[PDB]
Formats: structure tokens, C-alpha cells, sequence
């Protein structure tokens, strides 16, 4: 019986990119991902991205509002969107027999949407609600002003609809935003689970709005605001950043591995990090509750790097100030040359475990099948980690003491300092 | 409360929101006007039996 | 094909140590994996003054052992990358371990360690004691959990299973170094834990490794003894607390269930599977299959429900939970107690084989990576004293029937009286009498 | 031939409604599919269907009719709703057979 | 790890309104890790990072 | 905290049958409810003569 | 006052003296008319260098005269009138707290043409600090501000609302003839000072409406 | 001119809508709106509300 | 309405004054005499026909 497969990953005429794998799971999840999100939108279609996520079980032209849940729940599917500022996935999952039920509408959600006005209608006041409950966590709303304060366009755009705009999108935005964003060129098919040539056969043999690279975003500039939100909430969270690194940028893995050499995030239920620099270095400031991380995200064209705090409001001041001393103490050779091997191995393990899931598998198999074209070896990504030098560590630490930050705060700021006083 | 009796008393209300305040159609008919008459006639017929009923 | 992947799966080895200690694992591919080890022990199994302990123990079991104090142990984990984490509840407990392949006889070592060597140190102990108090004041925020623990606290009032595994705060104020050493002592045994791995490990290395850092043999024949608990009796009642200044309703309601060894457990779960669950973000809207979740949307009667089958050894709870405006709770449990009479009387064939395909895809789910495969056999062993493969579960699935369901759904469901804990603005849901009466008539 | 579109001309006309200056859809009784498929009507055909019909109203409460230019013609009256109806019954009988099997 | 997430059925849903971490034990682990994702799914809750 | 409360005894007012907190109470169950639909069904019985 | 009222003298809680930030915050709200304000820290109140600021004002054109007329008077406006050709509005701003002051300007234009409306608002203020201030523009202000200050006054309220923020901040009452001696007394130089002090401190912004085409305050 | 206003019976009212919140068009009907100085804020207990 | 005891022009008044019609938990034996002298009339009307008819 089965056994070991091969990663295949074929690209047809039009561009469009199909990486499929086999490990005899029992159940096979297909993806749609694609180069398109809020960072393609201008003042006058934002949300537009948003509401596009909550229409996908919208009227299609082969498939029903109705048929589309009542036929993926039948076979006990599912069916879900996932969109970071930049990239959207259309993903369903069910067992193997179903593979090719399912798919139908996956088809049909991706390429084929009416947007009838009706349904656009009655959908938009969604928003609001799915906007309410995602900031219910104070993390995404500082995220939200983070973005904003740190870019002048592209990035800057919120990831949730703004409220302005709630129920003033068209099906004509949805329209073009679908046509000029989910082109032949700029997807994926990914899929596990599945013979790469029936994954193939489906794509070619099936896909429509297609060739070429239509609206194009404009390049990320970076801006270095500093937003405030006093809201009155006990607990402070603030974020500090510089312009980072982009993807498959040289200077990537140096943050990285400057990222876990300072703590991103704890290891030990309950426990206090020690392997962590910067929660050490906090803890030795403040002596109320807390938490502090290295914060690091990597874009197309840009990034940004820094640290996240949540404390009470009276300390803030003192925990933000030890957050930095932290940075700055790193940016003079205070890494040792083990800080670096503890994170290096910190960093496989957690990028190793992080794919046991089928969705964190996918999601990999897929950002690189798009982003790239082929699949790296997973020795070769440890590989590159590795060959980080404790200089390179040490001088991503100074870019960020060096560059330009941009901060973003929200809670009762009373005690929380300015940008200009770090 | 309510401003106007017509509206909170519990049988006022009643008179009103179905001979007073009552929404009805701007065009109906002459033939819509049996129904009262229906209904008057009834009151008459108990009234006259009533009278008789009692020789 | 569905049919064959299933048979493919690696066969999950198991080998009992003569100390009483079992060890089983499930070898994959994988570079990367977890081991820890599911002990038979939670709050079921304290009493009235030290209700809390095994709670109080999962706070300082990391804390360090004595063969390496804080700072070493926890040092030691971090820098080899590996996630260490656990939980404690009603009649389990269990300290696992995420790492690197490679690392799985350290691992196993630091494993023994802390359920064998635990430091309790008492300057630590002085410090969980308000860590622990403060959890207790957010955890009362968490309205679903306040919900259950008042469930439980009455569908088995005046039994072990009343309790919250929490504990008091009484216990949590006094609980001594004493208690603490006393629990692990008493509790924490060989023939009463089980050391699983999952991930690409091998038996053998891994069984070796056991004997290796899981010694401590018995002598006498009481030591090999694995306590049978007394059986919690379940009292159909009810707990109603009131606060008009919550934002929205919480209603929990259930019936006794059967417990773990029941065949009928899968026939509930497929019943579950019918009525599903619901929440104001699911896409499907009013188009949902279920028929709770449609009417849920068309009257806008709550902001999520959802069934539950918890089951124990002996004993459990089959029911739902909700949650709701003030105004709509009436029409909410109305619509929840229909769809439960139409279990026990009218279920479809067309019903069943969607439940079925829900449920067969809800159970591959709890398979997804090696922590979740690594608690399913911690779990099964510990409750069904063996591991159910997938392809079992598939076949005892595939037998379930739409007669089936109404049996088993009228035999557990069917003019029984329920158990009802009701939080925040509950006026409009009103009357044990009236609730009792919707376990009747379709 | 045209023995069809003769009758239908003629019945049209015999109907009267285009007197009121109404469309052929303007005079459905409003059931349940009728009730959906109006709330599918773009603003701009929704008010101009609420005018025609308020202007029918005030006409019958009269007694009065509008004057002979003034009405409808056979091949003029736009069956604006026809295709909204025809598509909530598309659906409607979907559900239906899809909940049956 | 050109993954979003990686640098950066089942489900539970909740509820708000519209128109408590108290120690440092129910706060770690809340820094934002890096990216913010966002998720929508016809049959499952919302979910964000 | 939620954790401190605990529902009273029911001792007073039990049936004989569900009066051990150790005992099954589904065993009587058929029982209680049994004599109680009894009363039931005989006054209807009565009424309807 | 003397027979009835009563909480004691002193004077309680201080206010801790207002810092300068000079932030940047911007409202994206859709409106097609984009409002923005564009400061830097001006004269306190009864400064010195106060009456300077209020000259610069009317010298730059401090809200019209002529019903629908196009303010002549006014630099800002009429080059901001060169450089857009749709409808608009822009004016000198200035505030004089006690401890601290705000001094710029602020505009309103259709969303499209913001960036060459605040552009050209801002030359306007370059321009005048260097030496872009006739000797006489500095007459006309003079008296367009005595005039305006002295018909300010005509009302019981505008005229009670002067007599009580002297006898509060101060303790007695300036004679007119002093305010308008202390107005005229300010030279073509006071003026372009005060311009050059906006030019060369730190600036705060404030935006408003589509701001697709506004510029950020390091874009000026 | 230390006054807050001289640098920065009548009165007729408004109403919006809350929960959420809730014309200009020439040179003309927008002149004389760009913040003359400070903001000053009025309420009486018999008349409108006011705002500079 | 989901129950047609709350929606139907009848059931919903049948329902509103004597099933879910809120009373209060403590009235006593003295609040009985309302029902019964209502039961009384319709008896006393279904016998005084029964006697009007001969
Ligand atoms: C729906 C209302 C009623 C109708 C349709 C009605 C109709 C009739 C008819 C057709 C007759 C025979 C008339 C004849 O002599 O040719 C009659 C007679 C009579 N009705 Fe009524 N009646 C009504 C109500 C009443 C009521 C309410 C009473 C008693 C309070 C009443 C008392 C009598 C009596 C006493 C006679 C016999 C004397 C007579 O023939 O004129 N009726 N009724
Ligand atoms: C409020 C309800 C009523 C009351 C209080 C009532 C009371 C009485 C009383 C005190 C008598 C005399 C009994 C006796 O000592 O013989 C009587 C007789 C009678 N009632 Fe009524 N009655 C009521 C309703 C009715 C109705 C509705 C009818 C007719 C449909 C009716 C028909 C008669 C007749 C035929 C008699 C005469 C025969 C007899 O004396 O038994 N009653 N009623």
C-alpha cells in the first residue's frame, strides 16, 4: 500500500501556478491563493477587499447562495477566506471522496461571482458586526493604527472595512476589484491531498478571468506617524517599529533570529521566559503583570520590526523605555554568540512544528508557489537560518536603533510616552 | 403616558384604532359600505327583537 | 481513496511497563513531534478542603524540579526550542511536550522529572497562591465557563462532580505545601498514567527511555491498584443566577450522558452533529443545513449555541449552551427543545448521512499534528484502555441510522428531567415546569 | 401567423389597467414570491412603480381614468419585474426540491 | 518560510454589541507575534492573529 | 468568584429513591415518574366519567 | 460679591504648563470637502509678540469683508485663488492661550485639489518671511484690526466678554486708545518675524474629508 | 484685547441622530469657515447651542 | 413568529391571558374566586338555556 510522494508543481501558458502533494491523508484541502487585498485599494473603494471576504458564499453563476452551503456542508466541507493586507486564500476541506464536489464551488466562488445588488445589500451591514467582534482584542486595533501611522499608502490601508464606509461599497467595486486582482498571474492552486494531475486538469480546464497582472499596488512609502488612541482601558498596548525587512529580503532571517534572541513569545505555560532578553529586561523595570515581544512582519515591498508591550497604565512608561534600552543594548554587540544558536534552533523548531497542520502546510506549500514559483528544501530554509552571523543580528538590532520609527498606542496613555522621548 | 386619552385608555383606544384612526384604502367603493350596514342592521334586528321578545 | 488511507495509518504501539505505567506512540514522518504523559487524576478525585490541589500542582509543575531548580529547568526547555505547556480537568490531567524528534529521551527525562520530582518549592507556592486568585477573578468573567462549572455544580450536586476544578478560594488561600506533596504523592502513579508520543519517534527508543527515567517499582499489590471512584448521582434541577447588568443571557441545558465506554456515545454525537452549532460570523447564514441555525438567523434568537456530549467514566452531560438577548431567550430555548423532540421522533435519513460525513471529518480534525494526535491516545488509553483507530470510528459511524438516533436520542432525551443553569438578564426564560414540559411531544 | 400577438394586443387592451396608466406588472397581486422579488427592484423602477400605483388610487378614488395619450401601449408596457419574479421562483423551487430528497 | 504565519468542524465563535488580564500569566503570549491575518467561513467562527 | 457557590441540600425534600448521592438516580427514574403520570392519568380517568 | 459669595481663595489645582508636540493627525472620513490645519507655536496671550501675529494675520487675510466678494486685502487667499481654479476657502489662523499660542493657517477644497491649495497657502506664509510685506499692507491691517476689534464690541456680549477677560487675566481695563497705540506699534519687521518663526518651528497638521490627495506635513 | 474672541431671546437650534452620527458647493457659501481662532462652546438653559 | 401560540390572531390572546400571562408567585386561595365565578356564569347560562327550552 502508499507511501512517499513527491512535491510536483506545474505553471500553465497563463501564468497560473498549480503545487500539489499526496500524503495519503484522509481528508484533502484545496487552496486559492492570490495576490490581491486591502493594499490594493484607494479613498474611494476602501473595504471593497473586506466585503469581498464575506461575500464568498454569494451567488455565483453556476452555484446558488443556497447550493453553495447546502452542498459543502452535504458532504460534511468547508469552505473559508483567510486574506492577510496582500494576499487572500479560498480554501475548502472535506475527505477525499468529496474532493471533487467540493471544488465546484471553489471554482465558482473565485472566479465566478455576480455581486447581485440584493445580496451585496443585505450582506453589508455584516461588516459592522465582524469588524465588532475581531476588536474585541485590543492587539488588532493597535495593529490597525500601527500600519496607519507607519505607512503613507498601500500598507496603510486598515485590513476591516472603516466605518464610513459600511454599506456604501457597490457591486461594481466588487466587480472590478475581482477583475482587476484575481488574474490568471497572480494565483495559485495549491492543494493536499490530491494527484497533481487532477488538481491541474481542474485549473486550466476550468479557469476564467485570467492573463496578466492587472492593477498593480502602488509601492509601500514609508511615513513614521505616531497614533495615539486614549480609550481608557487599564491596560496599555504599544507597538514601536522601523522600517524591517521584505520578503525573501537578505535581511530577512537577521530579524528573525533577532526576533527570537530578544523573545517571541513564551515556551512554558505560565513560565518567564528567560531565554528572552526583553521580557528579562522588563521584568527587571516594571513589578507589575506584563508582556513584551519582538514584533516582525514581512512584505512584498517592505516590513516592519520592532516590539509590542501591554502593561498597566501607571507603568507603561518605564516598561516601554525597558523595551528600548533592550534594543539598543543589542545594537552594541550585546548578542552573544549562543543567544544566536539558541534562537537559530528556536526558529526551525517553530517554522518545523507550525507545518504539522494542514492548514500551516498548505499555507506554506501555497506562499511559495505563488511568491516564488517552486518550493524551497526544507534543509535549504534551515540552511539559510543558520548562516546568519552574530554581526548580521547585531546590525539589524542597529537599523532599528538607526531608522526612523513609528509608534502606536491605545489605553489610558496618561503615562505613555511620546516617540520623541525614547 | 400618552398625550392624547385616545391613544392609552384601554377602550378608547379600542373606539379609535378601528373607527377613528383606522387606515383604509382612499378608493374604496360604495360596495364597501355593506359591512356597517351588516353590522347596524344587526343592532337593529336585537333591538326590535328585543321588544317584541317581550310580548 | 477514503477507504484505503484509512487502513495506511501507523498502528499505535503500546507496551506496559511492570511498574504499572503504560507506553504507547504512533510514528510518522515527521521531524518534529510530542510526548507527555495523561494522568488519570483532576478535580473528581479531591475532596471537600483540598479541592484545587491538582490545580495548585499544574501551577508549580513548572516551577522547576529538585534535581534542577527554576531558572535551570526552564532555561533547559527554552533553548532547545521545545513548547511545554499542559492542563488539569474534572478526571484528567496531563504535562506534554513539543520539540524536535531528536530531543525525545530529554524530553522524556524532564517529562519524569516534574511529575515525579516536582520542587514545590514554598517561596513559590506563596506566589501562585495570588496568581492563582487572580485567574479565578478573570475566569469569572468568562460567562460560558461560569455557565458549566453552575451546570455541573447542580446536574450533580452534593458529588464529586459538583465541584470546579479551579477549586475555592478558601482551599487556594490555605492549601499547604503539605496538600500539595500529599496529591502528587497519592494521585501522580504509574499504573494510573500514560506515557504517549506522537511524531517520528520510535517504540522501542521511546519505550527504553521509559524504563530509563519512569522506574519506582511496587511491592505490595495495593500500589497496582487503580482506584474505582464513587458514582455521582444526577439531579434533574436547576441554578438560575440573575444579574439584569450583563449584556446578554447564557442558558446551558442537559441530560445525563452515558460515559466514555457506551457505544450509544457515537450515536449521540452523530445526533450532535444534526443540531450542530451556530454563531452570528458563519458565512452560510440563513441557508445553514442546520435547522436550529436557520431559525437562529430568521429570528435572530441568539449570538451562538451549540451541543456538547461531555462525557466521564461513569457518567456525563449531553445538552446545549447559548447565548442571547435578554428579549429572545423564550424563543430560543423553544426552538432548541423542538429540535430535540424532533431527534427522538422524526429524524431523516437525509439527516443522519449529512451528520455522518460532519462527524467522520470532525474526528479526522482532532488528528491535525502531533500535539492533538498525542492527546487522543493519552485520552483513549486512559478512557477506552486502548487506542480506536479512525478506522473504527469510521465503521461504528457508518452504522448509525436514522432509527437509530430517535432510539437513542428518546432513550436519553425523552421525558427525563434536564439540568438547567441559567447566567445574566434571564427573566424571559422562566419555570422548571414549563422547561420540563418541552421534553415531550414533537 | 399572428394569431397570438393579435389576442394578446386585444386582451391587453380589453384588460383596461393601462387606463390607470399601470403596467402589466404593476397590477400582480402581491403574494410571497411577488413580495421578495419587489424587494429586489433597483430604487429608480421601485419609485416609479410607487407613483404609477399611488396615480392609479387617486384615479379609481375619482372616478376618473387618464386621457386616451396618456395610456399605456401594447408595445410599450416594460415588464420590469417579470425577470426578478421568474428568478425567486428559480430558487424558491430549488429549496423546495433540494429539502424534499 | 515565505508563509504569513510562519514569521507573523471545530472552531469557537463569540458575541458583541454595537449601534480580564490581570497577571502576567494571562497576557503572555499577546504582543502580536507579526502580520495580522484575517478569517472568514461560511460554516465555522471568525478569526484573527 | 462563581467557585465559592454550591448548591444547597436537597435532603429535606428528596424522594427516598434519589436521596444517595452515590446511587444512580436513573434507576428510579421510570419509577417516580411512573406513579406520578398514574395520579395523572386516574383524575383524568375520573373527569371523563 | 462681598455679602454672599463664598469658596475660599487660592487657587486650588494648577494646570501643568501645556508642552509643544507638534503631532500630524489625519481623519479619512470620505467627505468631499477637505478641511486642514497647518500650526506652529504663536504668541501667548498678552505677549509681546502677540500683536505681531494678529498683523500677520490681516496682512495673510483673516475671514472676508465683502459679502461673495474675492478678498483683494488678502495674500493668502488671492494666491491660493492663482494656484486652484475650483471653489475653496483659506485663512490666517491664530490662538493666544495663557501659557502657549497656535499660529498657521486653514484651508477647505474639493478633495482633488487640496495639495495645491495647502501648497499654495503655504508659500503665501514663505513668501511673506522674506521681506514680502509692503510698509503698507502693514497699514491696512493695522486698522482693518482696530476696526475689527472696535465693532467687536458694539455687542453686550462682545462688550462684557472684553471688560471681564481683562479684569480676570489682568485687573484692570486697557484704555482703546492704548490697545490701538500697542497695534500700530508693531513694524514691517515684527511682521515678517512672526512669518519667519512659523517657517522655522515645528509644525502640527490636521486633516479631515478625502484625503486621497491631501499631503502630509513633511511633504511641505 | 485679552478677550478669547477679539483673536481667536434669539438662536436657532438643530437635531441629528446618534448611535453612529447625525451643502457646500462655490467660494461663496464656504468663505468665512476656516477656524477664525480658538473653539468657544455655549449652552443655555433657554436657547441653542453655540460653537466658534 | 416562532410558535403560533404568540403570532395567531386567537391562540396569541388564549396564550396572553392564560398561559403565559405572568401572575404573581405568592397570590392565595383567595385569588381562585375569579375563575370560579367566571365558570360559574357560563354554567349558570348553559343550564338557564337548558330550562328556557321548556
Ligand atoms: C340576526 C337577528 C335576527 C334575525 C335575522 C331575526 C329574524 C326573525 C324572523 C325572520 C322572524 C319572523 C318574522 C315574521 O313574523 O315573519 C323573527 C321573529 C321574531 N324574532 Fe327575530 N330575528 C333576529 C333577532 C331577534 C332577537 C335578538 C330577538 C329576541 C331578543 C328576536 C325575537 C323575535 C320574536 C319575538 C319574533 C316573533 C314575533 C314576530 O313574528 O314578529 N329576534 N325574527
Ligand atoms: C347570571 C346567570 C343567571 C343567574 C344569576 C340566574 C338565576 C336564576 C334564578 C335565581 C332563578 C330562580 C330559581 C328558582 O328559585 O327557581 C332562575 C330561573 C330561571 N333562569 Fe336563570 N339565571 C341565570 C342565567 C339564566 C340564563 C342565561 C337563562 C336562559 C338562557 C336562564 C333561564 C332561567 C329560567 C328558564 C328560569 C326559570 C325556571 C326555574 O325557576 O328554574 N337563567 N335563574
Amino acid at each position: 500500500c502508499p507511501g512517499a510522494e513527491d512535491l510536483e508543481i506545474t505553471k500553465l501558458p497563463n501564468g497560473l501556478i498549480i503545487a500539489s502533494l499526496e500524503n495519503f491523508s484522509p481528508a484533502s484541502r484545496i487552496g486559492v491563493f492570490i495576490k490581491a487585498g486591502s493594499r490594493y485599494e484607494t479613498t474611494a473603494n476602501l473595504g471593497t477587499a473586506h466585503l469581498l471576504r464575506l461575500a464568498s458564499p454569494l451567488t455565483t453563476k453556476g452555484a446558488s447562495s443556497f447550493r453553495i452551503t447546502r452542498g459543502i456542508e452535504a458532504v460534511g466541507g468547508s469552505l473559508s477566506v483567510y486574506s492577510t493586507r496582500e494576499k487572500m486564500t479560498y480554501c475548502v476541506e472535506c475527505l477525499r471522496d468529496h474532493v471533487d464536489t467540493v471544488m465546484e464551488y471553489l471554482l465558482n466562488v473565485t472566479t465566478a461571482p455576480e455581486f447581485r445588488p440584493w445580496e451585496v445589500t443585505d450582506l453589508q451591514p455584516q461588516l459592522k458586526v465582524d469588524k465588532a467582534v475581531a476588536f474585541q482584542s485590543p492587539q488588532v486595533g493597535v495593529l490597525e493604527n500601527l500600519h496607519a501611522a507607519a505607512y503613507k499608502t498601500a500598507l496603510a490601508n486598515p485590513l476591516y472595512c472603516p466605518d464610513y464606509r459600511i454599506g456604501k461599497i457597490t457591486s461594481e467595486q466588487l466587480h472590478h476589484f475581482v477583475q482587476n486582482n484575481f488574474t490568471s498571474a497572480r494565483m495559485a492552486l495549491v492543494g493536499i491531498g490530491v494527484k497533481h494531475s487532477d488538481l491541474k486538469q481542474v485549473a486550466e480546464q476550468f479557469l476564467n478571468i485570467r492573463s496578466g497582472a492587472g492593477t498593480s499596488s502602488a509601492k509601500a512609502t514609508y511615513w513614521g506617524g505616531e497614533i495615539r488612541e486614549q480609550n481608557g482601558h487599564s491596560l496599555v498596548h504599544a507597538a514601536v517599529v522601523t522600517e524591517g525587512a521584505a520578503v525573501g529580503s537578505a535581511e530577512a532571517n537577521a530579524f528573525s533570529v533577532l526576533q527570537h534572541v530578544l523573545g517571541a513569545g513564551p515556551l512554558i505555560k505560565r513560565g518567564s521566559s528567560v531565554t528572552s532578553k526583553l521580557y528579562q529586561g522588563v521584568a527587571k523595570a516594571t513589578t507589575q503583570p506584563f508582556d513584551a515581544s519582538a514584533f516582525n512582519v514581512n512584505y512584498s515591498d517592505s516590513g516592519l520590526f520592532g516590539f509590542y508591550t501591554i502593561s498597566q497604565a501607571a507603568h507603561a512608561g518605564e516598561v516601554i523605555r525597558a523595551a528600548m534600552n533592550q534594543l539598543k543594548a543589542a545594537a552594541q554587540g550585546g548578542v552573544t554568540e549562543e543567544d544566536v544558536t539558541k534562537a537559530k534552533n528556536q526558529l526551525k523548531a517553530t517554522y518545523l512544528m507550525s507545518v504539522e497542520t494542514a492548514q500551516g502546510l498548505l499555507n506554506e506549500i501555497g506562499s511559495e508557489a505563488l511568491l516564488s514559483g517552486t518550493h524551497t528544501a526544507p534543509s535549504v530554509v534551515a540552511q539559510k537560518i543558520d548562516s546568519v552571523t552574530s554581526a548580521d543580528v547585531v546590525n539589524a538590532a542597529k537599523k532599528f536603533v538607526s531608522g526612523k520609527k513609528s509608534m502606536a498606542a491605545s489605553g489610558d496613555l496618561g503615562s505613555t510616552p511620546f516617540l520623541d522621548e525614547l | 403616558m400618552a398625550p392624547n386619552i385616545r391613544k392609552s385608555h384601554p377602550l378608547l383606544k379600542m373606539i379609535n384604532n378601528s373607527l377613528i384612526d383606522l387606515p383604509a384604502p382612499s378608493n374604496i367603493s360604495a360596495w364597501w359600505n355593506f359591512g356597517s350596514l351588516l353590522a347596524v342592521c344587526l343592532m337593529t334586528q336585537i333591538l326590535t327583537g328585543l321588544l317584541l321578545a317581550m310580548h | 481513496t477514503y477507504a484505503q488511507t484509512l487502513q495506511n495509518i501507523p498502528e499505535t504501539n503500546v507496551t506496559t511497563l511492570d511498574n504499572g505505567l503504560r507506553v504507547a506512540s504512533e510514528e510518522s514522518s515527521q521531524p518534529t513531534c510530542t510526548v507527555g504523559v495523561w494522568i488519570g487524576a483532576g478535580s473528581r478525585y479531591e475532596n471537600e478542603k483540598n479541592n484545587g490541589a491538582g490545580y495548585f500542582v499544574e501551577h508549580l509543575a513548572f516551577k522547576g524540579t529538585k534535581k534542577r531548580p527554576c531558572a535551570a529547568f526552564e532555561k533547559e526547555v527554552e533553548s532547545m526550542g521545545a513548547h511545554f505547556n499542559g492542563y488539569t480537568s474534572r478526571e484528567q490531567t496531563a504535562f506534554y511536550i513539543k520539540a524536535l524528534s531528536k530531543d525525545m529521551p530529554k524530553v522524556v527525562e524532564l517529562l519524569a522529572d516534574v511529575v515525579q520530582n516536582c520542587a514545590l518549592e514554598e517561596s513559590q507556592i506563596e506566589k501562585e497562591r495570588g496568581v492563582i486568585l487572580q485567574e479565578l477573578k478573570e475566569m469569572d468573567n468568562d460567562m460560558t465557563n461560569v455557565t458549566f462549572d453552575y451546570l455541573h455544580a447542580t446536574a450533580f450536586q452534593g458529588t464529586a462532580l459538583a465541584r470546579t476544578v479551579e477549586g475555592t478560594t478558601e482551599n487556594i488561600k490555605h492549601l499547604t505545601r503539605a496538600d500539595l506533596a500529599s496529591y502528587i504523592d497519592t494521585h501522580f502513579k504509574a499504573p494510573r498514567m500514560v506515557l504517549a508520543a506522537a511524531g517520528g519517534i520510535s517504540h522501542k527508543e521511546l519505550v527504553d527511555a521509559a524504563r530509563q527515567h519512569f522506574s519506582g517499582v511496587s511491592f505490595t499489590y495495593k500500589e497496582d491498584a487503580v482506584p474505582i471512584l464513587p458514582r455521582c448521582r444526577f439531579t434533574g434541577s436547576e441554578i438560575r443566577a440573575r444579574d439584569d447588568a450583563l449584556p446578554v443571557a447564557h442558558v446551558a441545558l442537559a441530560v445525563e450522558g452515558p460515559g466514555w465506554a457506551d457505544p450509544d456515545n457515537v450515536v449521540l454525537h452523530v445526533a450532535n452533529a444534526i443540531i450542530g452549532r451556530y454563531d452570528r460570523t458563519f458565512g452560510g447564514g440563513k441557508h445553514l443545513s442546520s435547522r436550529l441555525a436557520a431559525l437562529a438567523v430568521e429570528h435572530k434568537l441568539c449570538h451562538s449555541f451549540q451541543t456538547f456530549n461531555t462525557s466521564y467514566s461513569d457518567t456525563g452531560l449531553f445538552g446545549f449552551h447559548f447565548v442571547a438577548d435578554p428579549l429572545s431567550i423564550d424563543d430560543m430555548m423553544f426552538c432548541a427543545q423542538g429540535e430535540w423532540m424532533r431527534l427522538c421522533t422524526s429524524t431523516t435519513e437525509s439527516e443522519v448521512k449529512r451528520a455522518k460525513n460532519h462527524l467522520r471529518s470532525a474526528m479526522v480534525a482532532q488528528l491535525d499534528g502531533t500535539t492533538p494526535v498525542c492527546e487522543t491516545i493519552g485520552s483513549h488509553l486512559l478512557n477506552y484502555g486502548r487506542r480506536i483507530s479512525l478506522e473504527e470510528w469510521d465503521s461504528r459511524i457508518s452504522a448509525v441510522d436514522a432509527r437509530m438516533v430517535r432510539d437513542v436520542c428518546s432513550k436519553y432525551i425523552y421525558d427525563k428531567c434536564p439540568a438547567l443553569a441559567a447566567v445574566g438578564p434571564i427573566e424571559q426564560l422562566l419555570d422548571y415546569n414549563r422547561i420540563r414540559s418541552g421534553m415531550y411531544w414533537i | 401567423g399572428r394569431l397570438m400577438d393579435r389576442i394578446r394586443k386585444w386582451y391587453y387592451n380589453a384588460a383596461g389597467f393601462n387606463k390607470y396608466g399601470l403596467m402589466r406588472d404593476d397590477t400582480l397581486y402581491e403574494d410571497d414570491d411577488v413580495k421578495e422579488a419587489l424587494k429586489r427592484l433597483p430604487e429608480d423602477l421601485y419609485n416609479e412603480r410607487m407613483f404609477r400605483i399611488k396615480r392609479a388610487l387617486d384615479l379609481s378614488l375619482k372616478h376618473r381614468i387618464l386621457p386616451k395619450e396618456q395610456w399605456v401601449k401594447y408595445e410599450e408596457d416594460k415588464p420590469y419585474l417579470e425577470p426578478y419574479l421568474k428568478e425567486v421562483i428559480r430558487e424558491r423551487l430549488e429549496r423546495e426540491a433540494w429539502n424534499k430528497k | 518560510m515565505l508563509s504569513v504565519a510562519a514569521r507573523s468542524x471545530x472552531x469557537x465563535x463569540x458575541x458583541x454589541x454595537x449601534x480580564p488580564l490581570l497577571c502576567r500569566e494571562s497576557m503572555s503570549g499577546r504582543s502580536a507575534r507579526r502580520d495580522l491575518v484575517a478569517g472568514i467561513s461560511l460554516n465555522a467562527p471568525a478569526s484573527v492573529r | 468568584v462563581h467557585n465559592d457557590v454550591t448548591v444547597p441540600d436537597f435532603s429535606a425534600y428528596r424522594r427516598e429513591d434519589v436521596m444517595d448521592a452515590t446511587t444512580s438516580s436513573q434507576t428510579s427514574s421510570e419509577d417516580r415518574k411512573g406513579f406520578s403520570y398514574l395520579v395523572t392519568a386516574t383524575a383524568c380517568v375520573a373527569t371523563a366519567y
